[PDB]
């Protein structure tokens, strides 16, 4: 057997970041990872896809910039080419994270963890297993996407690293699915000139954001040509050697769509399953998550869980931060997971992003709140970028006029965001906002003329 | 060290920022720092 | 003869805001302009000067976005639809201005005012000359041009607005004066493919900017054909009646350079002179500038001033905030200037801003300042943007943690100021951001990881 003193199962952003901290406190960290280092988000998650994205707009903008008098004629895409790049930026950073996991001396050992009692895993590669054995162990496995029967995952029924490694732009595709995922692949490939389908069951499209905000991106969408049905049960699909046809029940109404493609993105599954956590005794939550304190440490002491495992928002900087928290709890250092807000961003066309409360879970926690919000529209450098659609919404606690909430649906509400998300965490109060001066003329002297409005 | 909001209280309330109680936690001036030195006397 | 209680002369962004507070405050405002309303900012200053720049990145990227993939062919640009555009653009902010005053109920006067007394102007329209007799006045004139010595304005020695409004692409541009201004024109007309030259009298364009980031900006004019001639001595024009020579002295040798067109921004004075404010009693500057108190107010107790015919930053929004500090302190509010920084966004290709102290600056204040700098290089979503050349800067008092300067040069840099801008003005720490988790992947992010290194 090999013993070791704090052992990290997942080398993703929570897995790895653990893995360094731990070391910097001294413990002597062995990292276990089956696949690439760097985990979902380097490899087929947020970079990737943002890359994707980011070539699309790029396509979008060149082909229509006709209000600004600029005609292109005759817009190519060279997929081949867009997809080389965005290998050169993955390796780029993977090679990263590998080199900052041997830079602190954590060992990293290429298998498949598995735990045989409540102190040792076995690692399994090729036809050879090795036992270790831990002091402590930080479970960061993250998720993967569900396989919906009579949707089984295959060369044309995809999976959001199918559709990111797509050789060639698709000319139809039908995403099942209205979240994050599912709208930004679907908007990405709408730029690149494919006929999008995109089927929700749900009454509305990106479920967790104001409706309002689902509204605007369902309103450019549509002129882009995409299609979306709501309330929509997909049914099935008969694949073709050349295409898949899907059928689908909306309104009482069975139809049928010919598509080159299938994207299901209907969700994803932690990975805690046939990991001999059943065994051990770590007792998992109603949703296959696993339940921890507010240090991160599972039902078994010696053992931590962190990121897409565990309970919140499945984002990269929940499991980095977790990641911190637990190296920190092994180590003493006295540490909580008790943050005020992770913001949240989608990429669709108009940006999405949202930090602290919305207007809805703040007052049916019975809280006293204003919302403010302010149209892009009337900012000038909105109208100078020539996109007027979007605005700014502010959830400010009536009783102290103290922020607990922002959502910014427009152009670099990704960027926007971080001063909002600083004010909610600072607990600074509307007026605060008010009285700083932001630049001229730029998107973020909206927030300043929003929290105005607030007063 | 305080925040616009903060600043602005003491100035409608004609108190002298510069010399009003920095109760701490940051080392900054709080609304309630400059209810002191104006309540409290 | 015409009486009234708040008289403001000027319908610029510190004056129309300062019209309307003071309307807020129940005052009777009579708001006098012998141009049109919202000034230098909307007609001939920001919104223009953005918006030109929007349609030549526009231009730009779509001929140049070869690295992804993306190949278009015979892009077309047709100036005079561009200039239909920003017309609108501007035609639909100014009507915004004219609607707040008559909404707020602003008593609007056309003409050139003139102080008769401490209590009393005359504003001439044409032939007709009225006399409006007021309580107390707020002087917002702004600021014009300076035109240089041997290069009289003409239709070929261009000034900021000659350029903006050109009816076409010059086949080759020289500009005078390596200033933000400068930069902005200078780098639109490049993107359009215009010849252009530069040519400052320092040693390096960008003066109130750190050598770093103006060497990047510089960097990239080389990369378009731009040739900067730094410590250079502009002597004089001869429009050739069909182009312009230009003759400047450089390194001893005394050269002559052939152009369509000359634009000379070089700086902008104060439009204090010929107001008769001598006679009333209004202490100034040598330079022309009014000298001003906290409550912006002038020797003449009555009359305040603001904008850029008083001290500070030549900027629409410290304008602005004056604007508002005026007809407070008029009301009796006891308002006052209070602002710890003031942010200032280029947009140059790599677009540039800065708020609080540089550096250098610090020390030579006589401050122990440390200075973080993180790379765009590393953040992920610069990685997808595919525009890696920038960085961000965090000058922090050494002895408590408190940021008092940032500069971020990179894209989006002027919505990522906004942050760090808040910060300064609240008296935050490095560890103030670093401990509040932004969003991933996202520019906005590289000031946590910069904090993070700070820490
Ligand atoms: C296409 C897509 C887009 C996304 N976009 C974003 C976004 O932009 N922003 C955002 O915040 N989040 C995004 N996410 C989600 C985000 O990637 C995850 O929240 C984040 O990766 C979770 O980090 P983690 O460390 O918990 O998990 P992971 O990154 O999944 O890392 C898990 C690692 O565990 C390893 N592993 C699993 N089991 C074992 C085992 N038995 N032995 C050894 N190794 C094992 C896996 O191989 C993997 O490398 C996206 C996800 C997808 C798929
Ligand atoms: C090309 C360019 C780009 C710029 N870019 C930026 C930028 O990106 N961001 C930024 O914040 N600032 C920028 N500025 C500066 C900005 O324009 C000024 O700081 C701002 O307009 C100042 O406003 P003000 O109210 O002080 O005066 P102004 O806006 O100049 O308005 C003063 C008004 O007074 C009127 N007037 C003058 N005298 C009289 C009189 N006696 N009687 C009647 N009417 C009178 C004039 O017609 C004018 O309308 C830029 C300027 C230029 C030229």
């Amino acid at each position: 057997a090999i013993e070791t003193e704090t052992l990290v199962v997942g080398a993703g952003p929570g897995g790895y970041v653990a893995a360094i901290r731990a070391a910097q406190l001294g413990q002597k960290v062995t990292i276990v990872e089956k696949g690439n280092l760097g985990g979902v988000c380097l490899n087929v998650g947020c970079i990737p896809s943002k890359a994707l994205i980011s070539a699309s707009h790029r396509y979008e903008q060149a082909k229509h910039s006709e209000e600004m008098g600029i005609k292109a004629e005759n817009v190519t895409i060279d997929f081949a080419k867009v997809q080389e790049w965005k290998a050169s930026v993955v390796k780029k950073l993977t090679g990263g994270v590998e080199g900052l996991l041997k830079g602190n001396k954590v060992e990293i050992v290429k298998g498949e963890a598995y735990f045989v009692d409540a102190n040792t895993v076995r690692v399994v590669n090729g036809d050879s297993a090795q036992t270790y054995t831990f002091k402590n162990a930080i479970i960061a496995t993250g998720s993967r996407p569900i396989e919906l029967p009579n949707f089984k995952f295959s060369n044309r029924i995809l999976d959001s690293t199918g559709a990111l490694n797509l050789g060639e732009v698709p000319k139809s595709l039908v995403v099942i699915g209205g979240g994050y995922i599912g709208i930004e692949l679907g908007t990405a490939y709408a730029n690149f000139g494919t006929k999008v389908t995109i089927l929700e069951g749900a009454g509305e499209i990106l479920s967790g954001f104001e409706k309002q905000m689902a509204a605007i991106i369902k309103k450019r969408l549509k002129k882009k040509g995409v299609e979306v049905v709501t309330n929509a049960l997909a049914k099935g699909a008969e694949e073709r050697e050349d295409g898949v046809t899907v059928t689908y029940e909306a309104n009482g109404e069975t139809k049928t769509i010919d598509a080159d493609y299938v994207l299901v993105t209907v969700g994803r599954r932690p990975n805690t399953d046939e990991l001999g956590l059943e065994q051990i005794g770590i007792k998992m939550t109603n949703r296959g998550l696993i339940e921890v304190d507010q240090q991160c440490r599972t039902s078994v002491p010696n053992i931590f869980a962190i990121g897409d495992i565990v309970p919140g928002p499945a984002l990269a900087h929940k499991a980095s931060y977790e990641g911190k928290v637990a190296a920190e709890a092994i180590a003493g250092h006295p540490s909580a997971v008790d943050y005020v807000a992770i913001p949240a961003v989608v990429f669709s066309d108009p940006e999405c992003a949202s930090v602290g409360y919305f207007e809805q879970q703040a007052k049916d926690e019975g809280i006293d709140v204003i919302a403010a919000k302010f149209p892009f529209a009337a900012n000038g450098r909105a109208l100078a970028l020539n996109d007027t659609d979007g605005f700014l919404k502010l959830v400010v606690r009536k009783e102290d006029g103290v922020i607990i909430g922002a959502q910014i649906i427009g152009p670099n509400a990704s960027d926007m965001i971080a001063e909002l998300g600083l004010a909610i965490e600072a607990g600074m109060t509307a007026e605060d906002i008010a009285l700083t001066i932001h630049a001229h003329p730029t998107l973020g002297e909206i927030a300043m003329e929003a929290a105005e409005v607030a007063l | 060290i305080a925040m616009p909001s903060v600043r602005k209280y003491a100035r409608e309330k004609g108190v002298d920022i510069r010399l009003v109680q920095g109760t701490g936690k940051n080392g900054r001036v709080l609304k309630e720092d400059i209810d002191a030195f104006l309540a409290g006397g």
